[PDB]
RNA sequence: AACUUGAGUGCAGAAGAGGAAAGUGGAAUUCCAUGUGUAGCGGUGAAAUGCGCAGAGAUAUGGAGGAACACCAGUGGCGAAGGCGACUUUCUGGUCUGUAACUGACGCUGAUGUGCGAAAGCGUGGGGAUCAAACAGGAUUAGAUACCCUGGUAGUCCACGCCGUAAACGAUGAGUGCUAAGUGUUAGGGGGGCCCCUUAGUGCUGCAGCUAACGCAUUAAGCACUCCGCCUGGGGAGUA
């Protein structure tokens, strides 16, 4: 399935972007696999990049 | 065995009281091939015990007979270094011939002068909750009660 | 108290302790399968943790307990009887999480054995 | 003397756990201090040693310290190999694609040499949570200096040096070109979300061809050319 990446031409994901975020971190804040949610290899590692630097900026769940 | 179910043999019912329970005892009661002592050894019990109670020789028998027969088994398990004793129900069939060994066998090690008094002996004792055709159920339910912990491997 | 004390129920492959406590974390009472007579391959067993939960949960109603939230912390066989004997008991299960610690590495897990 | 295709440089792009340094985090383990709390905890096939009743285990809060970075995570990526996974910043290496702006063979291999090189090990100085060689027990066995259990020292971590060995393996040297296909995945390019073409990696089947066979097969173990290393029955012996 589609990748919402490369789909909307998302080109750069932002870690401030916490809404964006919320649909691949699952009910623990677990990072969704690429295969469940569908986005290239390319966007799954942009955006667990984003994910990692939220959480460290608290906008994001390290556990739920 | 392996292969599905075996029948069982059946027996008629009793010249006298008229119950294939009655002359399954005499089947036990027998060595040998012996069945004229058998036959003898119960009418001169059952008639003795009616002269003991008072009751009926068959009414006195049926409430004995139910105070023998087992309720749970302990059939046996295996693991390993640790044998597991699992406790299992008596289906309805195997639960008489418990009740009937039962009374045989704690007739013959009990004694008094002659088998027939000592069958007599056990089957009011039995009626009696006593004698030690109900002591072996009571431990076998004591061994069911004990491994209720093992319920579940019950294959 | 009246009623909102967790309890903590450590199901392993040996007993399962269950302890029940009030909701800022103070102890009540507890049980364990080992408490209640259970020799070894008894411990971990559902009958064993069945007896083991309401075994505490009927020391927790004479403080007047009426709600617990179910705490599980461990892989243990033990662990849904162990919530089914507080049911049971009449102690209104609320909540089931589970607690088991996941860690993020950071430890060396002992040998495993051969 | 001349030429660009080889090799390099220029320009426009791409991805990456490539390396070094310094910082910042969350989960978990251990220990410590308290509150609650009561007779077990733990472990096995069964045990017991062992930890507890001087209050253990559990539970809640807080603190100290060390180490490693769940999910992402994959026949995925990067590196000459060994190897490289938390995030940020600073230095810094390599590779791929497209273009054709420049040089016009400036290339390959490479003895000696010179560096890098997993773990374990050694020296110096730190650090020491977890797991632990060895050591102590407790078991099983006929015996058990072993597998099982309970602890436990060096080490495992850091900074410098030293060591220079691994089934350091694709058990397959490096470079170049040619030789059926089918279907994936990673990183780009050009055309008409889909289709076609194409470059470089990484996979699985599979032709010719090769092999003793197993099998390899455009990432050869096929067909060719250049250069280096290595072998000549098994022990004795990688021993003098």
């Amino acid at each position: 399935k589609v990748c919402y990446f490369t789909a909307n031409g998302i080109t750069h994901i932002d870690y401030k972007d916490t809404e964006l975020l919320k649909r691949f971190i699952s009910e623990r804040g677990k990072i969704l696999p690429r295969r469940v949610t569908g986005t290239s290899a390319k966007y799954q590692r942009m955006l667990t990049t984003a994910i990692k630097r939220s959480r460290h900026m608290a906008l994001l769940p390290y556990v739920k | 065995p392996r292969k599905g179910s075996v029948p069982k043999r059946d027996v008629l019912p009793d010249p006298i009281h008229n119950s294939k329970l009655v002359t399954k005892l005499i089947n036990k009661i027998m060595l040998d091939g012996k069945r004229g002592t058998a036959q003898r050894i119960l009418y001169s019990a059952f008639d003795l015990v009616e002269q003991r109670s008072g009751r009926d020789a068959l009414e006195v028998f049926e409430e004995a007979i139910n105070n023998i027969m087992p309720v749970l088994e302990v059939k046996a398990r295996r693991v390993g270094g640790s044998n597991y004793q699992v406790p299992v129900e008596v289906r309805p069939e195997r639960r008489t011939t418990l009740g009937l060994r039962w009374l045989v066998n704690y007739a013959r090690l009990r004694g008094e002068k002659t088998m027939e008094d000592r069958l007599a002996n056990e089957i009011l004792d039995a009626a009696n909750n006593t004698g030690g055709a109900v002591k072996k159920r009571e431990d076998t339910h004591k061994m069911a009660e004990a491994n209720k912990a093992f319920a579940h491997y019950r294959w | 108290n009246i009623e909102n004390g967790v309890a903590h129920i450590r199901s392993t492959f040996n007993n399962t302790i269950v302890t029940i406590t009030d909701e800022f974390g103070n102890a009540l009472s507890w049980s364990s399968a080992g408490a209640l007579g259970f020799k070894g391959s008894k411990k971990s067993t559902p009958f064993a943790a069945q007896m083991a939960s309401e075994t505490a949960s009927k020391s927790a109603m004479e403080h007047g307990l009426k709600t617990v939230e179910v705490t599980v912390k461990g892989p243990g066989p033990g662990r849904e009887s162990a919530i089914r004997a507080l049911q049971s008991a009449g102690l209104e299960v609320t909540a089931i999480r589970d607690v088991t610690p996941v860690p993020h590495n950071g430890c060396r897990p002992p040998k495993r054995r051969r």
